[PDB]
């Protein structure tokens, strides 16, 4: 029998990039993704 | 009444990031006062 098992993960934890900020449309120079990864990790509940 | 059985595995108390930086660095000392107003003073200190 199909059984659904789930935990409570807030919608901000699963992030999908859309519109701009595609990490593949901006030019490969003059941009550091460290800012984006820090902004993403700001949503965490503990040290990563 | 009910014959079901259940076991508890683990529980968490999620917490939001908070650290008093500005108190810990700048506002270092406390001054309890029993009066009704506090006076803070200055002096010009410009000598020709």
């Amino acid at each position: 029998d199909p059984v659904e098992v789930d935990m409570g993960r807030s919608e901000e934890n699963n992030i999908t990039q859309s519109g701009g900020t595609e990490w593949s449309k901006r030019d490969k120079s003059t941009y550091d993704p460290t800012d984006d990864i820090e902004a993403y990790a700001l949503n965490a509940s503990g040290v990563v | 009444s009910m014959y079901t059985t259940a076991q508890l595995l683990a529980a968490n108390e999620q917490k939001f990031k908070f650290d008093p930086l500005f108190l810990r660095l700048f506002f270092r000392e406390s001054y309890p006062f029993t009066t009704e107003k506090v006076y803070l003073s200055q002096i010009p200190g410009l000598v020709n």
